[PDB]
């Protein structure tokens, strides 16, 4: 199947540039145009341009002409988009998308979309989160459950991901959207509901990633010290 | 400002038919075929309709597209909760010599027409971790889930007295089960956490309050 894997989230200061990559697989790379489309937070889709991986010819959106550059490497099946002289208004999720299969630029349209790369342009300072365990209740009752979790505190900018036990634990996980505090920093929590009877026998680790700051934390969440049962 | 014009919002109840308009000009929709994309929350767009009225494999027949002059329309019959998403029309524009998009329509799916039952929020309140306290900080975390309709207000108490300073609360967000969630955070100094018998998070929903309380020396 067609697969498009993009590079990770980025943060930039105004005036800087950013280069995003899109690694393609599952089809003959040089036989399909690649589009780029961006979406500012809460806003609509904006086409940025298109590149022919055969030969490398490009057509860019008129509004971006002069500061966007698309390129490709046919040996690694990777397409790149570089945007320069960044401003706050360039904050967006940037998508690469394989064309449907047109043999002409005219009438091309994006069909298979990558997962997107969030690029935030801000003068504010980047900050990686602190991660704290949210310990489960010490209660012990037959068939009982307990909530345990991780607090991902004070980061900027978005986004953050949280998994549990490397993605092996998914049942009963609820990761909450972040709050944006008056400080300008975000916080979020992820909680898992699990059997109480087995607390202390099961290992629970939250894997937190904040790519813009290259922060990666894996925090063990254990029963309370005061818990005499688990 | 987008080149094609769509309503910002459309809503319907489960089971009904809704339509989403897309108005353009002779240089785009008037001359060229229309595509539609569906973008579920937190995901990339997927192609929903191409060539005015064609469905890619996997897209159900209850999605249908049409075009008439310089306008196009997406109809969704048998509306389902999972259809809640942003929908975008698109077409080639001969004048601009490139693909153009509509501004997007957020489709919301309401509760059952015959009346969706109220659901009270479930509240979980965590005290500050030992780890955070050792760093000379303290955060109480109030997690609110499974409520309907999707509106709550949150109040915090130190003992029995209101605290407004240090409170940060999210907007409500839709869960996978179609109920709603939110969270609220209370920032305190470790000394403040020590200085009261307890703190409480009080969630009010449709006139009823659900409260949780935590204390610095208990073992809940």
């Amino acid at each position: 199947q067609v697969q498009l894997v993009q590079s990770g989230a980025e943060v930039r200061k105004p005036g800087a540039s950013t280069k995003v990559s899109c690694k393609a697989s599952g089809y003959t790379f040089t036989h399909y145009y690649m589009h780029w489309v961006r979406q500012a937070p809460g806003q609509g889709l904006e086409w940025m341009g298109i590149i022919n991986p055969s030969g490398g010819s490009t057509t860019y959106a008129q509004k971006l002409q002069g500061r966007v550059t698309m390129t490709r490497d046919t040996s690694t099946s990777t397409v790149y988009m570089e945007l320069s002289s960044l401003r706050s208004e360039d904050t967006a999720v940037y998508y690469c998308a394989r064309d449907w299969g047109s043999n002409y630029v005219w009438g091309s349209y994006p069909k298979y979309w990558g997962q997107g790369t969030l690029v935030t342009v801000s003068s504010a300072s980047t900050k990686g989160p602190s991660v704290f365990p949210l310990a489960p209740s010490s209660k012990s009752t037959s068939g009982g459950t307990a909530a345990l979790g991780c607090l991902v505190k004070d980061y900027f900018p978005e986004p953050v991901t949280v998994s549990w036990n490397s993605g092996a634990l998914t049942s009963g996980v609820h990761t909450f959207p972040a709050v944006l505090q008056s400080s300008g920093l975000y916080s979020l929590s992820s909680v898992v509901t699990v059997p109480s009877s087995s607390l202390g026998t099961q290992t629970y680790i939250c894997n937190v990633n904040h790519k813009p700051s290259n922060t990666k934390v894996d925090k063990r969440v254990e029963p309370k010290s005061c818990d005499k049962t688990h | 400002q987008s080149v094609l014009t769509q309503p910002s919002s459309v809503s319907g109840t489960p089971g009904q038919r809704v339509t989403i308009s897309c108005s353009g000009s002779s240089s785009n929709i008037g001359s060229n075929t229309v595509n539609w994309y569906q973008q579920l929350p937190g995901t990339a767009p997927k192609l929903l309709i191409y060539g005015n009225n064609q469905r890619p494999s996997g897209v159900p027949d209850r999605f249908s597209g049409s075009k008439s002059g310089t306008s196009a329309s997406l109809a969704i019959s048998g509306l389902q909760s999972e259809d809640e998403a942003d929908y975008y029309c698109a077409a080639w524009d001969d004048s601009l010599n490139g693909p153009v998009f509509g501004g997007g329509t957020k489709l919301t799916v309401l509760g059952a027409a015959a009346g969706q039952p109220k659901a009270a929020p479930s509240v979980t309140l965590f005290p500050p971790s030992s780890e955070e306290l050792q760093a000379n900080k303290a955060t109480l975390v109030c997690l609110i889930s499974d409520f309907y309709p999707g509106a709550v207000t949150v109040a915090w108490k130190a003992d029995s007295s209101p605290v407004k300073a240090g409170v940060e609360t999210t907007t409500p967000s839709k869960q996978s089960n179609n109920k709603y969630a939110a969270s609220s955070y209370l920032s305190l100094t470790p000394e403040q956490w020590k200085s009261h018998r307890s703190y409480s998070c009080q969630v009010t929903h449709e006139g009823s309050t659900v409260e949780k309380t935590v204390a610095p020396t208990e073992c809940s």
